[PDB]
């Protein structure tokens, strides 16, 4: 149901917050340029892909940065100490393999070791001293990601590192490929630094000054053992999730119901999402300048912020379909 | 996903 | 290695967040005006010193507000209750002497008394009743700072109140004095209210709309007894600290390495800084309008947010030197 | 320094306790048969490779079983519950990828989720119901291993699943290849079920009735950050570890010193090992029938019982060398 | 569905570990002798009933010892202090009636009294002094069992003391009665001291030296209120339980699946069993001499190790049937 | 049943 | 220095 | 390695 090869390219490219230029940036540019009129990279590194059209100016954002680690110190015996880039849980770093990036397109393996707190965590790269670790290319500031790869789980699901929005990056790439003569001036944006504060979405939205804003991200799917039914949030395979509100934004009620009605009309499976906490790019977009009415479509995902996030292709397809239909009909929307 |  | 008299003038002038106009503002204006083309004070009180030049527009910010206390209530027997202005730790207020500001350039002494929490802290000014305290000039809203003075510690170090950036204010004053025919349109800004939320940096950056942003502040130097080596952050005397990232900002990687290369080329001692938390003016500057590539140079400081902060003159000189070199070569920077 | 391809073959073959026949068994037989006179598989599944010689009958054991998981229940929504095979720590199962074995040479991926205890752990294989999980080939009793692969760490180290003795299996394969006309009747044994109680070593030793017994296994290398020097046990790269005693056996003092003297004479790096707990096949071998004088050589390993165990090739080579020298000179040993 | 009178005889005969000769031994001999060629009692007290046949030598073990208490001290006022024989939980001794055995076939009543720990437990036999208790026949070493009797619970269930394997003793007696001209050399063994360490099974298996081993015991049936579905282990009435593994043994995979296939072929209800802990006679049998491939059939039982254990006749019949079919077809088994 |  |  |  999804373009597996394309999904693999987007999830496996490195790109931690602030360092998206090391891999994911070029993948997004290469895969979207032939479907838009112009592609530009702004000050902070956001990739802005503009598809000219006659209608409301619409910004669709999917963050391309992923959570990771940064080397803070190299111990006398070669072990590495780290700081989190984004909301990383120490429990997900123990007895795990990592890719320690020594240069663009170059990495060496590392092992995470030693509930665990940050001053107890360290990375072993096989060095015997600080000098050897440095000769291997490691320095204070070296970025690290899990050694994760995309794989299939059963008939419709997948496991991978960084679905937390590389699945949304995949989604906008697919939407850009499907969109044909839409009555709207579209700006697809692969935003930077969402994991550290919705930073890229804030600056790109300011520059674009859209009439309507849309974010595509993952949302909590806690439909797992031991979770009370009312706390599951979303269910895998039950459709794209239309966000009503999360801690960072209360989606415009008119857009929420407009999306719900569009889903019903085109027989696209969907579910309604409400989060007690969490934050998404929409949280920044809607507060741009004099205000921007916004909505958000989310891909349900289990085990978010780990090397083993899980999504369902049926929900991904539903998200691509609903966003495409939204762009084709937004010229009629009356707020 | 900030937070989770 | 530093202009001791000038440093004393900047650290001993009162200027708590929101009330910088009571002392530090005038000191900054007086000490920088003869080295720039124009000096202006904006809406929130930021001091903007413009030095015209041919090149990129660059904003260099150092916050002039310091942490302190504000009177919230006067007890029946003349004792004062207080609220913190900025991140003040009660442990630093016990058995300490304070300057209670009753007017611009006028203060009376006070003694802090009674781990301690805020409802247990009080200030004794020698009054016997609420009426006497009021006759002495105290009111709800009266601001208070520690009674601290600059002194030397050994050959290269110093102890003082408010190094937490008055050392950066000193730094930009020195940079302004050294800068000669730089190929850049420079805006030196002594920002207000950094301690309560990077507020002054946000509004001044919006008005200036710089091409490049730089903040100068203090950073953690925990190179003291009992601290694990990987948690020391920076070391006094080992150079100016080039910030890679803190909780408020991920400095532009190109600027970070550009600064590091400049330091190496000009033989300026430096060290790399990463903070798990903390916040600096750069956190506001870089998110201005459509985004601003930023960097930050920090002065390592021990015992931050107290009346006894400690810095090393060698790191201060390195910061002045590197910032000066950065401004002289920024016209060549290619991001 | 090691035959990388051979090591990869032995560590990546599945073979949890009691189910060694699913993969590792055939690898051992195939890789050792051309270097011995006869290869037999006994009642419990031990692989006994006999190399005829004139001298003392010697048994050298390396366990081929690895720790893993077994499906105990399939939840209504397709999730799997598990029980440990061997000493598995729940902390090493969180946010990890697994190979769920549905048949010999056939697996599907799984994700571990939800300090964690066993009733909180579960595996997600992408199934939506118990029926779907069963159609995918899963049943009560299905065995599972981590999805781990051999990789290099720096110049001399490696990371892999199951070094906990697949490194010893590799060692005996190498010893069998190097041994030439040794004055000893050698029995190389790849034992089963060591992780659940030194079971295979007990039954194979009974049948062989050796004059001398030797076990090769991994031992604790806790030469990592935060560990007191006296609690490190062994150090990676400092040589093969000659076991003095662990909780399961007090190696014969004459053999211990004989091995130490042999190491010195042939300039083979070595270190002495003492464990407060732990257990090894020697613990069963030495108590066979009327008693068997035994010794044990261990390969120092970090992060034992996880998908990211780490060893140093220099210690592996030292172990191969010392065991080979021991077999060539054991005919002179006088106990 | 079961021979009620025979079951009553086996469960109500006294026979705590080490003292099986006081009652259960003679019951087993009397009830099995007419169905075998010879009956012998070995050194430790195991009852070995041999039924000659042409085929593999097979040992089928069911332990005849039951848990109980032993008098450790007689207080000045006649109360008795006790030590457990086997894994007895103090909570099952409070306000309970006991049979205090003063001689073979002679007992007096006792009452257990005073979560409870061992130094708080005591038995009241109505004596007023130590001397009176001794005159009544009690001494240090006197054994005690609960005063329990077999009774029916509904249509298919029963409640009784010592089902924990007297139900297996009943099973082998029934199998011995049904077995006709089996192609196997069968040794039915009522083992001693299983509750204190699988002791009788170890020595009898050594002497018999079987080609195949089978144990019949009870297993956990936690299909009661408040127990999570994945922790129920087995369900009453759902069939004989084929053991895959428990803490003491990993049943030979070939035998496990062979038994499962036999059950399917003969339409005998069965369920698969996996225990995180627990121990059974198979744990000793399979490690005999050079190893013995073994399997185990268990009777699901609720409230194990108490005076009120509960089993379902349908599971008991299924166990008798499957074991009988196994013995009749074992000559074809190829391991 | 050792244990339970 | 916000925080420390 | 039983135990660790
Ligand atoms: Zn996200
Ligand atoms: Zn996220
Ligand atoms: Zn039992
Ligand atoms: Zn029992
Ligand atoms: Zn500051
Ligand atoms: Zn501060
Ligand atoms: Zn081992
Ligand atoms: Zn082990």
């Amino acid at each position: 149901m999804v373009d597996y090869e394309l999904l693999k390219k987007v999830v496996e490219a490195p790109g931690v917050s602030g360092y998206e230029f090391l891999g994911i940036r070029d993948v997004v540019i290469e895969e979207i340029k032939d479907y838009v009129d112009e592609v530009k990279v702004d000050k902070l590194g956001n990739v802005i892909a503009h598809k000219k059209g006659e209608g409301p100016k619409v910004m669709i954002a999917a963050h391309m940065d992923q959570i990771g680690l940064m080397v803070t110190h190299i111990e006398k015996n070669g072990f590495l100490r780290v700081a989190p880039i984004g909301g990383v849980d120490p429990k997900t770093l123990i007895a795990q393999r990592f890719k320690v990036w020594i240069d663009k397109g170059k990495f060496i393996y590392g092992v995470g070791a030693s509930a665990p707190d940050w001053d107890q965590i360290f990375i072993d790269i096989g060095a015997e001293s600080k000098e050897e670790a440095e000769d291997m290319g490691v320095k204070i500031g070296t970025v690290i990601t899990w050694d994760g790869r995309l794989e299939r789980l059963g008939k419709h699901r997948f496991v991978s590192i960084a679905f937390d929005d590389r699945i949304a990056v995949y989604t906008i790439l697919e939407v850009a490929k499907q969109l044909k003569d839409a009555k709207a001036d579209v700006y697809f944006v692969a935003t930077v630094q969402e994991e550290v504060g919705l930073r890229g979405a804030r600056t790109s939205a300011f520059g674009i000054e859209p009439d309507y804003g849309f974010a595509i991200d993952v949302t909590i799917a806690a439909d797992i053992p031991g979770t009370p039914e009312h706390k599951q949030v979303t269910h895998l395979g039950k459709g794209t999730a239309i966000k009503i509100m999360d801690r960072s934004v209360i989606c415009h009620p008119t857009i929420v119901r407009w999306l719900e009605e569009l889903a019903k009309k085109h027989e696209i499976p969907y579910q309604l999402e409400i989060l007690l906490g969490g934050g998404t790019d929409a949280g920044a977009i809607h507060l741009t300048k004099a205000g921007v009415p916004t909505g958000a479509l989310s891909v349900p995902a289990r085990y978010i912020h780990s090397n083993t996030e899980v999504v369902d292709e049926r929900d991904v397809d539903a998200t691509v379909e609903l966003m495409t239909k939204a762009l084709e009909n937004i010229h009629e929307l009356k707020i | 996903x900030v937070v989770d």
